[PDB]
């Protein structure tokens, strides 16, 4: 029991995943596999050997040295970062509460209906709700009526967010008109949603705050910018999720809060998340 | 079985202490026993009536007897609101108490139900780059800044060794309360305050004599403190994470703060 399994997801720049030396992983990579599928009938597959690098990557070598335990590192295959589907969880949260995996490393925020079926590590990464546009606009935020009653304009705004994540979890629940009403918006990814931003084709993206605050640090003429000037709704964080009653609870936080406390989180925050803009 | 016993601390905007009036009583208010029946209200008392019902638990409120957050110093023993709560003259801090690694070894921090930073308080005028300026780094008694005596800022300040010499000035110039050390910057015999910015850029926006510089230099968060077999961590939690997301703790930070 020294030895964990470990389920991560690729999200820039906290987990970067790149191909194997066609042998080992070199640099600061971690070996991380990713279970492919032969074909789309049966359910045989074979484990990639990829590496991983980024934020939390490091966040889990120096977690792997301090409370002493070996891993293997998989990527999620089944969802992304966690839904509860006809009362089902997917993803990262998922495969920890079916004992798959024994902790949970990325981008992985920390919500209320999570906390019910995992235990949360302290928060390593200040996140939550942001919107980003590009550019020019007045909008104060979420609440403003833009977004909750968007058909009051004649055009309507076209905002869009990224789904079954746990922004759309957080406005569906608060605001119902609004959901339904960015559903049509929906962004297969955060790459295809700042695409539809700079060719007019989308007015703001709603997603998690550290990622957009990254984005838009690393603009090309800084253009994409955080309303509010980096305004949060929902203020939460990125948080290790572990079994319910894990024995590893007791350490993760010990360390991590010993890693804010030391001045190494700060490494990494001018590590992975330096901007230019 | 029995009420909880709240410890708080007087800490604007989060904490109001005001007295009673003459007939014996007191917005939110509830009545706390501090060094005498006293009046709180605020941010975190707020917080506190609702976890008091999300719960369904009756409670009572009295200050820390010796006014100090909580600290660990050698005789091993935790001061301020720390050490009533490993004693049992207190079952839960409501507080802006801050989440580090030493007080998390002995008591139970929830989610973090505020989150914010350190900066520097200073009086208009007064002009310093931030934590890295020469007349903090390399100090001399011409210019004079401290934080608050066993706080959290000031076992940030003494748990490394580089820090060891801009911790040693303000050992001379620290202060009891928070209180205490913001008017004597006003006074100008206090040329910087090293605080939390939840409090400090929020009396900056109600004293347009004082101005918060450097932005943050440190992030740090506020958690609700409660004892290792607490058996309401798990819905302390869950409530303060359920407060974050229904845009409900954003009522609050638009109310007091
Ligand atoms: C975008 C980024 N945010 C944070 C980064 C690096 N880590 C921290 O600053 C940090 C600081 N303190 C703690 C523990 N206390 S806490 O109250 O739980 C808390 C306070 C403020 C925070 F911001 C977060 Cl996340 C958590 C954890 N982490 S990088
Ligand atoms: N970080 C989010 C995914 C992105 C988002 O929904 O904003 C989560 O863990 O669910």
């Amino acid at each position: 029991d020294n030895h964990l399994s470990i389920v991560t997801l690729e999200e820039a720049p906290f987990v970067i995943v790149e191909d194997i030396d066609p042998e080992t992983c070199v640099r600061n990579t971690v070996p991380c596999r990713k279970f492919v599928k032969i074909n789309n009938s049966t359910n045989e597959g074979m484990n990639v050997k990829k590496c991983c690098k980024g934020f939390c990557i490091d966040i889990l070598k120096k977690l792997s040295r301090t409370v002493k335990f070996t891993y293997d590192l998989y990527l999620v295959t089944n969802g992304k970062h966690g839904k509860k589907v006809n009362n089902v969880w997917n993803g990262m949260i998922g495969e920890v509460v079916y004992q798959r995996a024994v902790m949970a490393v990325g981008s992985l925020t920390i919500n209320e209906e999570r906390s019910e079926v995992v235990d949360f590590s302290v928060p390593f990464v200040e996140t939550g709700i942001s919107v980003m546009v590009s550019r020019g606009t007045q909008v104060t935020g979420l609440s403003d009526k833009k977004f909750q009653r968007p058909h009051d304009y004649s055009p309507p705004f076209r905002f869009g967010t990224v789904p079954n994540g746990s922004t759309e979890r957080n406005i569906r629940n608060n605001y119902p008109y609004m959901h339904q009403y960015m559903t049509r918006f929906n962004q297969r990814g955060v790459e295809d949603a700042l695409v539809s931003l700079k060719t007019g084709k989308l007015d703001a993206f709603i997603y998690d705050a550290a990622v957009l605050n990254y984005k838009a640090g690393r603009d090309e003429g800084c253009k994409l910018v955080t309303i509010g000037s980096g305004y949060i709704f929902a203020t939460t964080g990125y948080g290790i999720a572990l079994q319910k009653g894990s024995p590893w609870k007791r350490q993760i936080d010990l360390a991590l809060l010993q890693f804010v406390g030391d001045g190494e989180m700060e490494e990494l925050e001018t590590l992975w998340l330096t901007g230019i803009c | 079985s029995t009420r909880l016993k709240i410890v708080t601390i007087h800490q604007e905007p989060f904490v109001y202490v005001k007295p009673t009036m003459s007939d014996g009583t007191c917005v939110k208010k509830v009545i706390c026993t501090g060094p005498v029946p006293q009046c709180c209200y605020g941010f975190c008392i707020d917080l506190l009536i609702k976890l008091a019902r999300t719960m369904n638990f009756t409670y009572e409120v009295h200050l820390v007897a010796d006014g100090k957050f909580g600290t660990q110093e050698r005789v091993k023993e935790w001061n301020g609101m720390m050490g009533e709560l490993l004693s049992g003259q207190a079952d839960m801090i409501v507080a802006p108490l801050t989440i580090n690694n030493e007080r998390a070894q002995y008591i139970e921090f929830s989610k973090p139900f505020k989150y914010q930073g350190l900066t520097i308080l200073v009086k208009k005028g007064t002009r310093i780059t931030g934590i890295n300026d020469p007349r903090l780094r390399n100090p001399s008694d011409k210019f004079i800044y401290a934080t608050v005596k066993q706080s959290s800022v000031d076992i940030y300040f003494r748990r490394q060794v580089e820090l060891s010499t801009m911790y040693r000035h303000m050992e001379k110039h620290n202060y009891e309360s928070a209180a205490e050390a913001i008017q004597a910057v006003r006074d100008n015999k206090l040329h910087a305050f090293i605080w939390d910015s939840a409090v400090l850029e929020f009396e900056a926006s109600q004293k347009c004599d004082l101005v918060t510089t450097g932005e943050l230099f440190f992030r740090s968060g506020f958690g609700i403190g409660m004892r290792k077999d607490s058996p309401w961590k798990q819905n302390v939690s869950l409530s303060i994470l359920k407060s974050h997301e229904n845009g409900f703790m954003e009522d609050l930070d638009k109310t007091w703060v």
